[PDB]
RNA sequence: GUGAAAUGCGCAGAUACCGGGAGGAACGCCGAUGGCGAAGGCAGCCACCUGGUCCACCCGUGACGCUGAGGCGCGAAAGCGUG
RNA sequence: AGCCUACGGGCAGGCGCCGAGGGUAGGGCCCGUGACUGGGGCGAAGUCGUAACAAGGUAGCUGUACCGGAAGGUGCGGCUGGA
RNA sequence: AGUAAAAAUGUA
RNA sequence: CGCGGGGUGGAGCAGCCUGGUAGCUCGUCGGGCUCAUAACCCGAAGGUCGUCGGUUCAAAUCCGGCCCCCGCAACCA
RNA sequence: UGGAGCCAUGGGGGAAUCUGGGCGGACCACCGCCUAAGGCUAAGUACUCCGGGUGACCGAUAGCGCACCAGUACCGUGAGGG
RNA sequence: CUGGCCAGGGUGAAGCUGGGGUGAGACCCAGUGGAGGCCCGAACCGGUGGGGGAUGCAAACCCCUCGGAUGAGCUGGGGCU
RNA sequence: CUACGCAAUGGUCGUCAGCGUAGGGUUAGGCGGGACCUAAGGUGAAGCCGAAAGGCGUAGCCGAAGGGCAGCCGGUUAAUAUUCCGGCCCUUCCCGCAGGUGCGAUGGGGGGACGCUCUAGGCUAGGGGGACCGGAGCCAUGGACGAGCCCGGCCAGAAGCGCAGGGUGGGAGGUAGGCAAAUCCGCCUCCCAACAAGCUCUGCGUGGUGGGGAAGCCCGUACGGGUGACAACCCCCCGAAGCCAGGGAGCCAAGAAAAGCCUCUAAGCACAACCUGCGGGAACCCGUACCGCAAACCGACACAGGUGGGCGGGUGCAAGAGCACUCAGGCGCGCGGGAGAACCCUCGCCAAGGAACUCUGCAAGUUGGCCCCGUAACUUCGGGAGAAGGGGUGCUCCCUGGGGUGAUGAGCCCCGGGGAGCCGCAGUGAACAGGCUCUGGCGACUGUUUACCAAAAACACAGCUCUCUGCGAACUCGUAAGAGGAGGUAUAGGGAGCGACGCUUGCCCGGUGCCGGAAGGUCAAGGGGAGGGGUGCAAGCCCCGAACCGAAGCCCCGGUGAACGGCGGCCGUAACUAUAACGGUCCUAAGGUAGCGAAAUUCCUUGUCGGGUAAGUUCCGACCUGCACGAAAAGCGUAACGACCGGAGCGCUGUCUCGGCGAGGGACCCGGUGAAAUUGAACUGGCCGUGAAGAUGCGGCCUACCCGUGGCAGGACGAAAAGACCCCGUGGA
RNA sequence: GGUUUGGCACCUCGAUGUCGGCUCGUCGCAUCCUGGGGCUGAAGAAGGUCCCAAGGGUUGGGCUGUUCGCCCAUUAAAGCG
């Protein structure tokens, strides 16, 4: 719903926070699955490779199940839904009957108690994972594999989701969150429903910290630096680029396409 | 004001230590260079 | 395409025809000097939820009525905010 | 610390409350005035078009929105006070 | 098979 | 003032480079249409090519001299 | 880059066993040299930490940085300077 | 990566609770509550204006003054470029 | 630490010392490290990569103020002590005995285990009183033999007890999971039990008992020793930020790991073995002096600087780690002694005036705490607010209301309320302790920055838009392997500009960029070889070489502005004049819209009017002929915020008219110690003149006894720095 | 004449600090006052103009960094170098 605050301090007049109603009945992670020290650090061996990262609240990684074919036919009651500092989404802790339990990117609609499962069979209803092919051409689904037995990799950000457009061979056509039309395999699992917490896109950070709390350092504009730093740099008295919108490395940043030309992944796309 | 030198034994040994000098070929040369020269301490003395 | 034209579209294969798919909006005939609602206004079909309205029986209450400054709700279209 | 006494006491006198009024500060209501600017009223002489009244030569009018030297044009819906 | 082009302005 | 662009019928532009030919639009004058005036139609007239000199057989045209119009520039102290 | 062979080889193609195969400065024909795609081999040659011998070499601001308890004192985080 | 520190005041958000309100509401009052790159101001961090200092106490200092002071805060130790 | 010492070191002195010579001095199963654990990271079997050198890298290994682990109170030394000693209390290993039990991991599970802010109830630390307890003593100087003054009224302590809390359901079935191997976890099912109890675990109180135990007086160099009493060792009150601790509540940014430690079982092995007792043995290595906000550390120095954690008492002030004084404890800053100049520094006051000072109220003053009334425009309804502007404030006595502790009564604390009355110039009587308001500009705001001349209108910022990226993502680093991105997946990640919020953001794809275009044009290697050449008697062996087929790119076609960017000229025309709504014409890709406008932009320029002043190149309001605004290098606004830059008032002032006096530190004199830049040599005057054009040094003339000391700053083209400007160099970056 | 703007480039680039103000002055006379004086289109008062003459005087504010100006209120005058 997004909570709002009276303006009793600027930087909090617009600030808004997500309505943590859904999570409820569990805030402290599952000391069993999750208990994974997440490694923080904004670069590789030595040098920083992604500018402006670092700082920002401590964080424990909740290990989740991105491939459901593990326990086919084995059902599981959705025990709870919790907060996961590692994604836009929320996650549902579910207890499989095997006794074993794991985490799943909590879809919009999921209710605690509501039992669910995955398999070729499985009732076509939110929370159940089935090979794309065994799914009603139309129904919306999220957490989609891209290649059989390779794990879920599509539509996992709060409220994202893909829709089945149709079939064609061993493949099925998906309209991905971005809007591109791709031909995913049939054997590619995918759990029915949309990602949920769709309210996410609506939070207003508010201050400059908060942006810090999320580990995102300040971003200094090219034209502010000098010739040596960025190409937009230099210029006595603020100026305007000098043509034509480029990045610190040299490439243009307005328009110029990037994806590998002759990539074999093409010819499976159309948008 | 705080000056450039802020003594710290662990640091000193770990940085210019005999062991350290031996790991890198560049360091090995330093050692060689010194011995060749006739220094009394190949490495910074520090107990 | 018009009064006639021109812009524009098409020999990179348009217009015209057939097959396939996507998507959005609107619901032809029925349809009317018709119906419903307090007003604005309401049209494919199905279901669920629901308001008002009319007829017959004279069964019940027993003047419990009418209007209504203010208040309150509704209120075409265009317009504004967020997605 | 005086003055009369009939020594209880009264008087003068001193202190304080309130207090006209003066002073400081901050407000409220009304009036005059002000470089410049916004429309409005009437104009016996000007400039530009011609919007509306006869399909007024694109029915008109209208709430709204946008745009235009101006009247006004066009969009969405509405009215007949048009056919 | 009768919806259908343009053509302003002017009183001594 | 220093490099550079320009003055051609009444207005606004060609023509100059590739010297011997002054073109275009509006306006002005004559006649129509109209009751009338615009518009519309038909027909005409109108230019020292800034100025003084030079080259040449001939100069708006090419060469220097001034007259003005417009545009850059006039920086380090 | 030249008329550019010879010797080596990253890439592609890809033989022959003496009627075999390379070379003699493109390339041909002559004439002639030599036997690739396995390996080894003293001596004559280089240098001077070390020992000795000399010197129209220095003689303590010279001569090695050091004639002396010097790569020390001292300086530098350090390499290093000295 | 792991530890530590932030005197004492001030203001008084959302929530709760109770009353009012309506058909149910929105909402409105109190009391509670203790939010915030909130306020004042030490430590701690900083370095605004002025003066002094200028072979200095000091190769950046001293005094007065001033800014932040629960945060994008300050800080020790162990690390990496 | 001690004994001898004083050359040098010490800014003087020096018998002293951190100095010289010598001798001592550092004692641990429990404190801290290691024979424990893991973090970032390092290393690194395997494995990948790399011209060599090397670079990655799973497990493992290293890596600690983090986790884990058993010592408290006293006493002694010249110098060490949780280390030696005394009392009290623990910990492991090993062997033995006894009694228990399926014992047993490098494996399984649990646990260890975690944020921020706010917090409850108890405790202790610490502190304050006491008429009570113990104790030498003391009546001074006018008064007091006094409930007088003065000093001390604690520490540790096993079991056992009490008091606070912390943890925790007990059963019995199944069981497809915990890379099943489990009686353990985990899941389903159901007799039971409960906002518990029971069982455990800390803290605190108590505890056999063991220590400690002043003031003053006597000895006394030193340091300390009897004294001291058989000392007392009790009662209330205040009370943590610490403990009980893994307590509670709220919140979003969602808060290490591993071992120890429980338990489950596998091999194994049960004459094992582990478990609880109880005896007796065993228990290593390293550190321990001393300095430690500093004279012992970093700053060449005994340097006014820098340096992390804990304790840090009392009274008063609303609070407090603030301010004043002061305990304990530590110091008086390792040159002194006199003077009583100018001048400098720091500091106090000042007649009348009160910003006239000046670039500028720069500096300084004013104001200041708290309680109480009382407060404007504007506003995003939070704020503006401490707006402003006022009143109160000490002490005395009387009356009176709550709360905490008790016990509902009492003292003891904690907040109040109303009366009278007292003295000063003055009551936050000293110290800490805002001056205010009006109006502009820029930026929204807290924040960041040029360590050492710039703190800002600059960067950042939430937020807006464009663009890329479908995941072995784009992108970044790397030769690569690999890594970041991300153990993320378009509500996400990269790049770019703008920069809260409000109203908005026009027109121009000609040129440039990017995006789309299976056509054409052009296009390399290569394919193809018409045709030609060199040689051979030749078969041949060699060379060139036209057609034509041949990518990307460019061309061409089209799109695109919150992509780079651009967004006109000349004439004419309306009742006086003006001006031009209107028109003509040339050019363009299209000719700048709204809104602003002598502005952080306006040259002319102090434009022209208004306002404000006695007077206003600034400031504010207007007008627009805008040299040279203008919409995301955003346009115009905006409450709040600002050590930002401007203009005004009020307040108050030594800024000033205009200076005066006073204080302290220097300066000055004496004793001690004793530098520096600079320096061709000097026996170094003025004026006119001359000279390389500004002379103590030449000419003429003038003046002038030799030498100092305190002062001033005109000259010695005074010092300093082989001029940053300028030019030159076929100089550099 | 040597106070402006310049011209030339002679000393100085192993450095001659380069506007304005303040403090402190000092000199020139081509005199702004004040003292003498000649003409006058000098009635008087007041001026104009030239001559002699620096001895001493030559104000305080607004604006601007300003010099300079302009302005306010004065003055015997508000001199120039
Ligand atoms: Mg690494
Ligand atoms: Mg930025
Ligand atoms: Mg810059
Ligand atoms: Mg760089
Ligand atoms: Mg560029
Ligand atoms: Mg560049
Ligand atoms: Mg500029
Ligand atoms: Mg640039
Ligand atoms: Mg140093
Ligand atoms: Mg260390
Ligand atoms: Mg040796
Ligand atoms: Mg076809
Ligand atoms: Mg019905
Ligand atoms: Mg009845
Ligand atoms: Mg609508
Ligand atoms: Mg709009
Ligand atoms: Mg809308
Ligand atoms: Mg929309
Ligand atoms: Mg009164
Ligand atoms: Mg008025
Ligand atoms: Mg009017
Ligand atoms: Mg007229
Ligand atoms: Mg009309
Ligand atoms: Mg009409
Ligand atoms: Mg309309
Ligand atoms: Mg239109
Ligand atoms: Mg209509
Ligand atoms: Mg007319
Ligand atoms: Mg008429
Ligand atoms: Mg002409
Ligand atoms: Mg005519
Ligand atoms: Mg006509
Ligand atoms: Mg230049
Ligand atoms: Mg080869
Ligand atoms: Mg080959
Ligand atoms: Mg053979
Ligand atoms: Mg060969
Ligand atoms: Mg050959
Ligand atoms: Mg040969
Ligand atoms: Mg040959
Ligand atoms: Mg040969
Ligand atoms: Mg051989
Ligand atoms: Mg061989
Ligand atoms: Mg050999
Ligand atoms: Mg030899
Ligand atoms: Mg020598
Ligand atoms: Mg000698
Ligand atoms: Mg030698
Ligand atoms: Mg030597
Ligand atoms: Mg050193
Ligand atoms: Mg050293
Ligand atoms: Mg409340
Ligand atoms: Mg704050
Ligand atoms: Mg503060
Ligand atoms: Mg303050
Ligand atoms: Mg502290
Ligand atoms: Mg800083
Ligand atoms: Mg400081
Ligand atoms: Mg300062
Ligand atoms: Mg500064
Ligand atoms: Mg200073
Ligand atoms: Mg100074
Ligand atoms: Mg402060
Ligand atoms: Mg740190
Ligand atoms: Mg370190
Ligand atoms: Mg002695
Ligand atoms: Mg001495
Ligand atoms: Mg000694
Ligand atoms: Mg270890
Ligand atoms: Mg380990
Ligand atoms: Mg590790
Ligand atoms: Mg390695
Ligand atoms: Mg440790
Ligand atoms: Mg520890
Ligand atoms: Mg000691
Ligand atoms: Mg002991
Ligand atoms: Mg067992
Ligand atoms: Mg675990
Ligand atoms: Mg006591
Ligand atoms: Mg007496
Ligand atoms: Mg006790
Ligand atoms: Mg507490
Ligand atoms: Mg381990
Ligand atoms: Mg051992
Ligand atoms: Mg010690
Ligand atoms: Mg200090
Ligand atoms: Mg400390
Ligand atoms: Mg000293
Ligand atoms: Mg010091
Ligand atoms: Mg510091
Ligand atoms: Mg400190
Ligand atoms: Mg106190
Ligand atoms: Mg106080
Ligand atoms: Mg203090
Ligand atoms: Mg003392
Ligand atoms: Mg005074
Ligand atoms: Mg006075
Ligand atoms: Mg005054
Ligand atoms: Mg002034
Ligand atoms: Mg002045
Ligand atoms: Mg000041
Ligand atoms: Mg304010
Ligand atoms: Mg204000
Ligand atoms: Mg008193
Ligand atoms: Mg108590
Ligand atoms: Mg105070
Ligand atoms: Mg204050
Ligand atoms: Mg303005
Ligand atoms: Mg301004
Ligand atoms: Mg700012
Ligand atoms: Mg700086
Ligand atoms: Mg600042
Ligand atoms: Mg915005
Ligand atoms: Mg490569
Ligand atoms: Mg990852
Ligand atoms: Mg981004
Ligand atoms: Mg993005
Ligand atoms: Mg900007
Ligand atoms: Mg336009
Ligand atoms: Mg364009
Ligand atoms: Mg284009
Ligand atoms: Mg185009
Ligand atoms: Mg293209
Ligand atoms: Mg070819
Ligand atoms: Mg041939
Ligand atoms: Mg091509
Ligand atoms: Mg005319
Ligand atoms: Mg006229
Ligand atoms: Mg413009
Ligand atoms: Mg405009
Ligand atoms: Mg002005
Ligand atoms: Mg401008
Ligand atoms: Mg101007
Ligand atoms: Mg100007
Ligand atoms: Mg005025
Ligand atoms: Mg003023
Ligand atoms: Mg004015
Ligand atoms: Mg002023
Ligand atoms: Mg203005
Ligand atoms: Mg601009
Ligand atoms: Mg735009
Ligand atoms: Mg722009
Ligand atoms: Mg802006
Ligand atoms: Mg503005
Ligand atoms: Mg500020
Ligand atoms: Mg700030
Ligand atoms: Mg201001
Ligand atoms: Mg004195
Ligand atoms: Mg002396
Ligand atoms: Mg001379
Ligand atoms: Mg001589
Ligand atoms: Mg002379
Ligand atoms: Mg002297
Ligand atoms: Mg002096
Ligand atoms: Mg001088
Ligand atoms: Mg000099
Ligand atoms: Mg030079
Ligand atoms: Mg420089
Ligand atoms: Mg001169
Ligand atoms: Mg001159
Ligand atoms: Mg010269
Ligand atoms: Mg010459
Ligand atoms: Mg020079
Ligand atoms: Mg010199
Ligand atoms: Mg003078
Ligand atoms: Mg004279
Ligand atoms: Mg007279």
């Amino acid at each position: 719903a997004v909570k709002k605050f009276k303006p009793y301090t600027p930087s909090r007049r617009f600030m808004t926070v997500a309505d943590f109603s859904e999570i409820t009945k569990t805030e402290p992670e599952k000391s069993l699955v999750k208990p994974l020290k997440k490694t923080g650090g904004r670069n590789n061996q030595g040098r920083i490779t992604v500018r402006f990262r670092g700082g920002g609240h401590k964080r424990l990684y909740r290990i989740i199940d991105f491939k459901r074919w593990d326990k086919v036919g084995i059902p599981a009651k959705v025990a709870a839904i919790e907060y996961d500092p590692n994604r836009s989404a929320r996650i549902a802790l579910l207890h499989y009957v095997d006794g074993e339990k794991r985490y799943i990117i909590a879809p919009d609609g999921l209710q605690v108690g509501q039992q669910v499962v995955a398999g070729p069979d499985a009732p076509i209803q939110v929370g159940n994972a089935l090979p794309l092919r065994f799914i009603p051409v139309g129904t919306v689904v999220h957490a989609v594999e891209l290649e059989p037995k390779k794990g879920a990799k599509l539509a996992r950000a709060a409220g994202t989701s893909a829709q089945i457009q149709g079939r064609e061979g061993d493949y099925v056509i998906l309209r991905l969150p971005s809007g591109e039309l791709r031909k995913v395999h049939g054997e590619c699992y995918a759990t029915v429903g949309a990602v949920g917490n769709a309210d996410h896109k609506n939070i207003v950070l508010g201050k400059a910290g908060r942006s810090r709390w999320l580990g995102r350092r300040p971003h200094v504009r090219g034209a502010a630096m000098n010739p040596v730093d960025h190409p937009h740099g230099g210029g006595e008295g603020r100026a305007p680029r000098g043509r034509p919108p480029a990045s610190p490395w040299g490439w243009q940043t307005k328009g110029l396409k990037t994806r590998k030309r002759r990539k074999p992944s093409s010819r499976f796309i159309i948008a | 004001m705080k000056r450039t030198w802020q003594p710290n034994r662990r640091k000193r040994a770990k940085t210019h230590g005999f062991r350290a000098r031996m790991r890198t070929p560049g360091g090995r040369k330093v050692l060689k260079r010194r011995r060749q020269k006739g220094r009394w301490r190949l490495t910074p003395a520090v107990r």
